């Protein structure tokens, strides 16, 4: 498992560090989307954070199932369910929270859970790229003293029945 | 169950009647074409979505089997097929803080037929719209709550099958409900079985801290459905 | 099923880059007495550094082809030397020294005509493994300023020298270029590694340009966008 | 152990390559010198200290063994001897409040090179000093965190052995880090083995309480030290 970089700000090169974390916050509602990202490492770029991306950028094509594994970084006292929902390669992402439903996906809670996994069920490389989504399925539930502001890490990795396929070489200069 | 999110099961579940969802047999299910059990596709855990308790809300009410009519392939497996049979499992979920407090009357009250105002003195032979008997999935809010919006006392409510949400214990109601009705077969859009209820009795409250509004998610999954005429 | 036979070590490795290129020609301030010394490194081949760095410690054969040709290509009746000069072993200073005959330092003898020389050199480190990466200091003692020079530089990666010549006495009569082709073998990999995100700065010392820092992967213009 | 403090410990522990520390085998030991292996009198319970956390705080780095040569017997057995072998028992506290949020990476990584500014872009051959190098007891803190200020990305440290402290669920993380080096035996002062790397990645945060400071205390104890050259 590697950190995910979805979320994406360059300017900031002083707090680059923003990349590896969600926001999520009381100033939201329910059914506002939280933030989605395409499920294929070898494009960039949210998946070039990870060690599984950039190894692919030595390969030229692949193909097997991948995970991803977030974790909630709120305080003990915060709740609130958001639903985190997969859409297959074909057909754009759902209109809203409802749409998402249909679709497999997984509705998760900081209550009980502070970390859930999603599995990718599987993406290859036959040359559109698949699609995870992130939705407020509740309020960001926090009491008096307790932050109104917090933040997800995602980690992701691939399983086992990966393989990358045919050998190719990057970009990154000497000297 | 596509995502069961473990709530760490508990005897919070209440069978109906005593009554756990079954097929209608054939013995005693009056038809001789083969009855559609659509799988588990169609089984999967349907979240209507979240409404926001504040304390001046009164309550919620869905009606089954209209939440759902227009919600997904039940929904499409309903309005094509002329006869509909099925139970349900409702999970209501009420997630808040614990320093937030408040008490919900999650309820099931078969043939909710709805009654409206009249008239101040009762000017009116009216009658409700479609949009108030059959909300569906976003649901409707309770006018008059005392009175179950149908000359009936909540007081006595609890009768009917029901589960508490005191927020100081839990935060899930775990209702699941057989078929009940006259027939064993009847409509989908125009017979709505039953209804659910939901009503904050204990009002919510707190000094004024960082969140004023606590989440109600409503899950829910279909048990024994069954279908008959097609299109 | 399939074959997990290319996301071997060996498979991201065993093929022969080129490391190194040697101008030979008759006049210029190039190689200006007609010989020249190869201190071996396994970059040259640039992409190299970075999938080498993946880990720290690393252990391999190493076979060197040798590939020698005028500017246009062109294949002149010259009788090359390439000269193996190991570790520790004094290097020549110049064409008429005892180095060239110093036998203790193996030389093949190749003409242009003739294809490709070859030849396969063993692990020569003293310690069990190169190291990409020394987090420290190699000596026993001291403080003196300029020690810092001297911090994250391991000699043990002192894999020898490569010296090419015309050969003697008198000078070529042909302009020449050699090319030194590096391919590893029988790779044993350890301590694995994030792979570099910036751009290099200087060798044998892991800098970063730190005004511009850019993020490792492609930015966008909004966290919900497509 | 001089002081064993109950952390309720379970499954967090983290073996590093999983490859529990050992003593050089004497095959092994290129040396018919007397291996001085110094039982439990350095094998006790170092606690470094305790660094503040808030929320503009970037990082810490230790590295071993230069954490602890000139800290205790085990210092004085290190600058002494010649030739140094060890494991080592990370357990990085950090408690902080129920009220408090935040998430800590403790990572380990050996042959933690440093890389430091020569110039925004490169004007100088520059190398960082002894004490930015080998800081020791204190510690050091990084100044750019997404390079792990060695041109290198820290989204992939993770890749290292690592244990998270996220503040919802645990406050303690327990690495033990196995000796990791070419040669059996190197040198204590100048060759810093590994890197004890912990750094906030999702940063702290509070309403303003009455305390906003965050402790990150860690103690640490050798596993199976060893000498050799006296002097």
């Amino acid at each position: 498992e590697t950190i995910l970089e979805v979320n994406n700000v360059p300017t900031n090169a002083t707090s680059l560090m923003e990349r590896l974390r969600f926001p999520v916050s009381a100033q939201a509602g329910k059914g506002e989307l939280c933030a989605v990202f395409r499920a294929d490492p070898g494009r960039s770029g949210p998946w070039q954070s990870t060690l599984l991306g950039q190894l692919c950028g030595y390969y030229t094509q692949w193909s097997g199932s991948l995970e991803v594994t977030f974790m909630f970084t709120g305080s003990f006292m915060a709740t609130g369910k958001m639903l985190i929902a997969y859409t297959p390669p074909g057909g754009p992402l759902p209109k809203d929270r409802a749409t998402a439903m249909l679709g497999t996906h997984v509705i998760w809670d900081f209550g009980l859970q502070s970390s859930v996994t999603l599995v990718i069920p599987w993406i290859s490389n036959t040359h559109t790229t698949g699609l995870v989504s992130i939705w407020y399925q509740t309020n960001y539930v926090v009491p008096i003293g307790a932050p109104n502001t917090a933040y997800i890490i995602a980690l992701a990795a691939a399983q086992k029945n990966f393989t990358m396929q045919l050998c190719k070489d990057a970009s990154d200069i000497l000297q | 169950g596509n995502s069961t999110i473990t709530t760490q099961e508990a005897a919070n579940i209440i069978v109906g009647y005593g009554e756990w969802p079954s097929y209608c047999s054939d013995s005693d299910a009056t038809a001789v074409d083969k009855p559609t059990r659509p799988d588990v596709s169609v089984n999967r855990f349907y979240t209507l979505d979240t409404k926001l308790w504040e304390k001046s809300s009164k309550g919620w009410y869905w009606k089954f089997p209209d939440v759902l009519t227009e919600t997904g392939v039940f929904g499409q497996n309903a309005q094509f097929h002329y006869l509909y049979r099925s139970g349900f499992c409702i999970h209501v979920q009420c997630n808040a803080s614990k320093f937030h407090q408040g008490a919900l009357l999650v309820a099931v009250l078969p043939e909710y037929v709805i009654g409206t105002v009249a008239g101040g003195t009762g000017t009116e032979d009216s009658h409700p719209p479609y949009k108030q008997t059959q909300p569906g999935a976003d649901g409707f809010e309770l006018q008059h709550p005392y009175v179950l919006d149908a000359g009936i006392p909540i007081s006595q409510l609890t009768v009917c099958p029901h589960q508490w949400i005191n927020l100081r214990t839990n935060n899930c109601a775990t209702i699941i409900v057989p078929y009940i009705n006259a027939l064993p077969f009847d409509s989908a859009l125009n017979h709505c079985n039953f209804g659910l209820l939901v009503v904050p009795i204990s009002p919510l409250d707190y000094d004024q801290g960082a969140t004023p509004v606590i989440p109600i998610t409503i899950t829910l999954a279909p048990m024994c459905s069954e279908f008959a005429g097609l299109r | 099923s399939h074959s997990t036979a290319e996301t071997t070590l060996d498979s991201f490795f065993s093929r022969a880059g080129l490391v190194g290129e040697i101008d030979l020609p008759l006049e210029g301030t190039t190689n200006p007495n007609g010989y020249a010394n190869w201190d071996i490194d396994i970059t040259g081949y640039a992409q190299m550094r970075r999938k080498v760095e993946l880990f720290t410690y690393m252990r391999f054969d190493a076979e060197f082809t040798f590939v020698a040709c005028t500017p246009t290509g062109e294949v002149v009746p010259q009788l090359l030397q390439y000269m193996f000069v190991p570790p520790g072993a004094p290097k020549p200073d110049s064409r008429e020294s005892l180095a060239w005959q110093t036998a203790t330092n193996p030389s093949v003898f190749v003409k242009l005509s003739d294809p490709p020389a070859q030849v396969s050199v063993p692990f020569m480190s003293p310690a069990s493994a190169y190291q990409w990466f020394y987090d420290g200091y190699p000596t026993f003692g001291e403080h003196k300023q300029e020690k810092d020079l001297e911090y994250g530089a391991c000699p043990n990666n002192m894999m020898g020298t490569f010296s090419v010549r015309t050969v003697g006495t008198s000078k070529s009569k042909y302009p020449l270029v050699v090319r030194i082709y590096m391919r590893m073998k029988h790779v044993r990999a350890w301590i694995p590694r994030p792979m570099r995100n910036q751009n290099y700065l200087f060798k044998a010392n892991p800098n970063y340009a730190g005004n511009s820092i850019k993020p490792t992967g492609a930015s966008r213009t909004a966290i919900t966008t497509l």
